[PDB]
């Protein structure tokens, strides 16, 4: 048996395709921080792709743009899961 | 022994393995790029986070397409034998399937092509993260 | 609030 060369890789991207993606200058980016806070809360209990997944909610509830700029104003972000894995992924054993 | 299920990647090696932090904050003059304030928050958030988990966390601050490119082809010749996964965060300016040096673009494809099973052989079969902030283009979703 |  051979493995796909492209086969077991996962990029957890911040934002859907073509759009632009969002950060705080005093708090840090909406997608790192939402990351950071699910790992921590979660990274002993679930599966990987059920921790970006909550991920994934949390960026698109509790985050709206706020600008003087009528173009940048009352926007909102959702990440983007891609997985080639072909395995589950949790990041304790035993 | 008893009936055995193969569902999970093996995560019980020696070590995690590496988690590489690519901080791009300051970008040369000359490509109009503006200072991505809030960065360094991100970066220390994900350090802290990652230790936690047991990874042996790397944070490089501003680097260039040139040195990207050679952080990346350097690591993915160490031998990771020892090592469950492999992390890289990608923090900075973007488009679609691009990332930003500090002095121009990088190809998406041509950081992770450096960790294929084919060119990688101690992470065939590993788990492979890259993690990417960074913009994928100019549309606005409106809500 | 910026973007990247
Ligand atoms: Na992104
Ligand atoms: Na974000
Ligand atoms: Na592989």
């Amino acid at each position: 048996h051979k493995i796909p060369v492209e086969a077991d890789f996962l990029y957890a991207y911040s934002t859907a395709p073509g759009y632009y993606s969002w950060r705080n200058s005093k708090d840090g980016s909406w997608f790192i921080q939402s990351l950071c806070a699910m790992l921590k809360q979660y990274a002993d209990k679930l599966e990987f792709m059920h921790i970006l997944t909550r991920v994934n909610r949390k960026v698109a509830a509790e985050f709206e743009s706020f600008s003087f700029d009528a173009t940048f104003h009352a926007k909102k972000q959702i990440p983007c899961i891609v997985s080639m894995l072909t395995k589950e992924l949790y990041f304790y054993h035993h | 022994s008893g009936i055995s299920l193969d569902n999970s990647y093996k995560m019980d090696y020696p070590e995690m393995g590496l988690c590489i932090i690519i901080n791009n904050k300051n970008f040369h003059k000359s490509t109009g790029m503006t200072s991505r304030s809030g960065t360094d928050v991100d970066a220390a958030n994900l350090r802290e986070t990652f230790r936690n988990l047991k990874y042996e966390v790397r944070n490089k601050n501003d680097l260039t397409r040139e040195e990207i490119v050679e952080l990346m082809r350097d690591v993915s010749k160490e031998d990771h034998s020892k090592r469950s996964s492999f992390v890289c965060v990608l923090l900075s300016h973007g488009e679609e399937g691009i990332i930003f040096g500090t002095n121009g673009p990088v190809d998406l494809k041509k950081i992770t092509n450096f960790f294929r099973g084919d060119r990688c052989r101690s992470l065939t079969g590993k788990p492979k993260l890259f993690i990417i902030q960074a913009c994928r283009g100019t549309e606005l979703d409106c809500g | 609030d910026e973007v990247d």
